[PDB]
């Protein structure tokens, strides 16, 4: 019932194969020597079992990596990858990601990312009635909950950068969603949400700009130039 | 399919795009046109007179026998060429190349990569708040500084007064960016829209594309937390001067107090004398390791007036 | 004031209409990248040309009828607009070490006007230049482009033509479904005089080219059926590419 | 009205401040395009995973040490929130086969919280199969993509390391100037009890792949030094980043 030890047989085509170069014979039927290896070499192959003290040497791998090792690898030259070119599916009636977040990084906002997963008693205030997924073993009591919107995290960075004097942040943020329903793959459903927060004034102290808060309709046509204009516009109703 | 080696090949961060400052035009709202790089000798020549043409032996038509000096031809073409069918409010963009004569080029003439464009017609589009005010120079620069300066340097680049006779002498400028020549703006000439019959005021904007096509690459700095003031100075000066001593001489005064500067609203009413003027300067005043108190702000307000006096103005008393 | 101050919900938004680009950059963007994902990257120059740089480097050489049938437009002797995008990556491989590969968009110019033909068209010439490729490697590159710019609806057929500045020669000719096929591109590997004379060797190296009509190429695919119209610009017509 | 009717000519205009994006945002989009300009195209998925996904797949496989040591944050006995985005390149090598590649981008996540360590943190983990590529071929690209990133200004060093889905390993390890060397990335081939219990052979295949950390790149690249300002989100910090 001792750790018994395997013939770890190892030919010449898997070492060339994984390592690229042309170690010799008479090297690498050394390194295992030196290493502390009993090696039989074999015509064109080699049968060396384990040593004692090394619990890690089962199969081939485990001995072309020693072997790697000893030899080093920055004594290893650099060649590029052999591949043929194959073109790949493209689709013209899709759309990109990075298109929307340019349009909308140039129409004056800008992208941020927050924590995925937030405080359970203010993400209660914006979601109630949505059971939320709570966390066993958390970091802190006010990161336990994994986020069923991104107002939890918008919400707490614009109260952040608000409380540094400076109440003209335009942020958005772009991660997938938790929200709890029995038919998913596992027991919730995940979805890709893109969305945001606007406050401020609408333009800056400028020479005949006014200065009025914004309302509702900006923040629609907003997101007109993102919805329609873009992928689908004709069918829209509010 | 092919064998090939996957080497990846050499790219840069600190340079642009064309697709990019295209798909920035897309999203401030302006069509993108090609036209017809050979244009009319007649109605080139009142654009740019004084510098001659590339003539054309064998040509198509007497309509098309001239290479480009600008971009300026064809694009007021297809604005004549819309305004016609009506419709109107076109706003176009063409990046193409142009051809201007020289000596000491490769073949006899220098080519540089162009991006022009062409803003005219209404602003707003008849919306149930916004009035209706025709588009002006204020509007195309400011919608021309995003394209610009701001995914280049918005380093230092000067608005001066330069010349051109196919243009307004007031109501056009020449960029620079540090010491060169780099493009000209604004509403073309009265008097050159009583041929081919533009209705409505136009204005172009051409721009020479490779010396603008560097980036720079972001370097990180440490940020404080104080907060800071808002500051209100309202400089009288004399009309003359627009804003070239006025805004620019603030910043350079003080390395670590002064920071931002804006302006809300001219004084041209019945308080200030004729011929005169008060232009309101606020200031956000904070300081990179402290905060900043009641002393030292009468220091750097004070210090930017006496810097100020070298332009036979000071502050107003109110 | 919450059951009281309510608006209007669906009125029309403030904002500026956004526009499009045109088609035939749209097809120049979406083929640039189509072949930017296979690692060849784009060149570009100018527009006007001496004769070594647009018919004598191709090996025309000179005396051929290929110096009327271009429908050229001269200047005096040693000028003329560019008639094909070549010259391009003439000066590339003259430069630089072997083996790499580029493509080339641009404007070319032919003297010719109908209804049928402006006198300005883009092409589109590619070049590759690598060990051991041949025509095998030139169908199965030319059948995946048409492939993925189409969505699989139509059927080719490799056909021969000539070319001089590409011998092995051919075309390539989609089927259409108005009338029986309509010629699309045109490749071929490239001659070995073409090469002798910009500093690669012939007798290791090979390489194909190929250049396709961008215009007829956008005419087929969004259905517009009138070559004049592109360049007319109507913004009526650019409005429905958005 | 020509000499009269003049206005200032240097006064501000008129528009909106455009803002950028985020710097590890900036740094995965050029990344992704230094890679899909070879041909990489990515791929994406959940982030709440099982047990089977997450260390059962990679050959763990559980009574190994690699089940505290990870930090992972757990929920019963089978969901856990990703440790290592992997499970989005099992669940394309189960589905199809065998010789294409794959990048993917996202969110892990990691029980531990100092002035060095946010809980999370975005890694990029790639992948490669097809047949005869080897560790040449894997310091080849790794260099390439090191070379690019920076523009020549650093030396590397590949050392050994440990990772129990991928052996023989690896760790490249750049030199930086104020210490001695800032370990980057690590990498290595395939296991193949890896591809044995997908669906590959590998007596036949092959394949490596690669793990960098996004924001100690971004990081090393941008000069920043304070690891937890990157999710604090100041603007005063963001703006310069445009």
């Amino acid at each position: 019932t001792l750790p018994k030890r395997a013939t770890i047989t190892l030919r010449r085509s898997k070492l060339d194969r994984l390592i690229g170069h042309h170690i010799a014979d008479e090297q690498v039927s050394d390194i295992l020597r030196r290493l502390g290896c009993e090696v039989t070499e074999g015509q064109d192959e080699w049968k060396a079992v384990a040593p004692t003290w090394r619990f890690d040497m089962e199969i081939e791998e485990d001995l072309v990596e020693e072997v790697a090792r000893v030899y080093g690898y920055n004594n290893i030259p650099d060649e590029p990858i052999q591949a043929g070119l194959i073109m790949g599916t493209h689709r013209e009636a899709d759309l990109s990601l990075k298109r929307v977040k340019t349009m909308l990084n140039d129409k004056g906002y800008q992208e941020v990312i927050t924590y995925s997963f937030v405080d359970p008693k203010v993400q209660q205030l914006i979601h109630p009635g949505a059971e939320a997924l709570l966390l066993p073993n958390p970091i802190s009591v006010e990161m336990s909950a994994m986020r069923l919107s991104l107002w939890s995290g918008l919400l707490a960075t614009v109260v952040y950068n608000q409380n540094r004097q400076q109440n003209r942040v335009r942020i958005f943020e772009t991660g997938l969603r938790f929200v709890p329903d029995t038919q998913a793959n596992l027991g919730i459903r995940q979805d890709l949400m893109l969305a945001g927060v606007i406050c401020g004034n609408r333009y800056d102290e400028h020479w005949n700009l006014a200065k009025e808060t914004v309302d509702f309709y900006d923040l629609k046509g907003d997101l007109e130039a993102v919805l329609d204009l873009t992928g689908k516009l004709g069918d829209i109703q509010f | 399919p092919i064998q090939a080696g996957l080497i990846m090949g050499t790219h840069r961060e600190a340079d642009l795009s064309l697709k990019r400052v295209k798909t920035m035009l897309n999203d401030k709202g302006y069509q993108e046109v090609i036209t017809y790089s050979f244009v009319d000798p007649k109605v080139q020549q009142l654009i740019h007179p004084g510098a001659e043409a590339l003539l054309l032996p064998n040509p198509i038509s007497v309509e098309m026998s001239a290479m480009r000096l600008s971009l300026w031809s064809g694009l007021l073409a297809t604005v004549v060429y819309n305004q016609n069918r009506q419709q109107n409010r076109v706003r176009i963009f063409e990046t193409g190349l142009r051809f201007v004569p020289d000596t000491q080029a490769n073949l006899g003439i220098r080519q540089d990569l162009m991006l022009a464009g062409v803003i005219c017609g209404n602003r707003y589009d008849e919306h149930w708040n916004l009035a209706k005010e025709t588009v002006d120079f204020y509007d195309l620069k400011g919608d021309l500084e995003a394209v610009l300066d701001l995914t280049g340097k918005l380093g230092d680049i000067q608005f001066k007064a330069e010349m051109n006779p196919a243009l307004h002498p007031g109501q056009s400028a020449a960029i620079y960016l540090k010491d060169e020549r780099i493009g000209f703006i604004g509403v073309v000439h009265p008097e050159l829209e009583r041929k081919l019959d533009l209705n409505g005021r136009t204005l172009v904007f051409e721009l020479e594309w490779n010396k603008l096509a560097d980036r720079i690459v972001p370097q990180a700095r440490e940020i404080s937390r104080f907060p800071a003031n808002r500051r209100d100075i309202a400089v009288v000066v004399a009309e003359n001067v627009p804003a070239a001593d006025i805004l620019s001489e603030c910043k350079k005064v003080g390395v670590n107090q002064v920071v931002g500067v804006n302006l809300f609203d001219v004084y041209r009413g019945k308080g200030v004398a004729e011929g005169y003027k008060s232009l309101a300067i606020s200031l956000i005043l904070q300081d990179t390791n402290r905060t900043l108190e009641e002393e030292e702000i009468a220091a750097t307000v004070a210090k930017c007036v006496e810097a100020l006096k070298e332009r036979f103005q000071a502050s107003l008393r109110d | 004031r919450l059951a009281a101050e309510t608006i209007d919900i669906s009125l029309p938004g403030r904002r500026i209409e956004n526009g499009g680009l045109h088609p035939v950059t749209r097809t120049i963007d979406r083929i640039e990248s189509f072949f930017g994902e296979l690692g060849f990257t784009v060149a570009t120059g100018p527009e006007i040309e001496d004769d070594y740089h647009n018919f004598d480097a191709l090996n025309i050489p000179g005396h051929h009828p290929a110096r009327a049938d271009h429908d050229t437009f001269w200047f005096d002797a040693t000028r003329l607009l560019r008639t094909q995008t070549s010259g391009v990556q003439i000066r590339t491989m003259k430069a630089q070490q072997p083996p790499i590969r580029i493509i080339a968009p641009g404007r070319v110019y032919r003297n010719d006007y109908d209804q049928t033909h402006t006198p300005m068209f883009h092409q589109m010439e590619g070049l590759i230049v690598d060990t051991n490729i041949s025509f095998t490697n030139l169908k199965g590159t030319l059948h995946d482009f048409l492939r993925n710019f189409f969505e699989e609806d139509l059927q080719i057929r490799f056909r021969p033509s000539y070319f001089p500045f590409t011998e092995p020669s051919a075309e390539v000719d989609v089927m259409g479904k108005n009338g029986k096929w309509l010629e699309v591109l045109g490749c071929g590997m490239v001659h070995p005089n073409v090469l002798r004379n910009v500093g690669i060797d012939p007798e290791i190296y090979s390489g194909f080219a190929f250049g396709m009509g961008m215009e007829r190429l956008t005419m087929l695919r969004y259905g517009v059926t009138d070559l004049r119209s592109f360049f007319e610009n109507d913004l009526r017509f650019l409005k429905q590419f958005k």
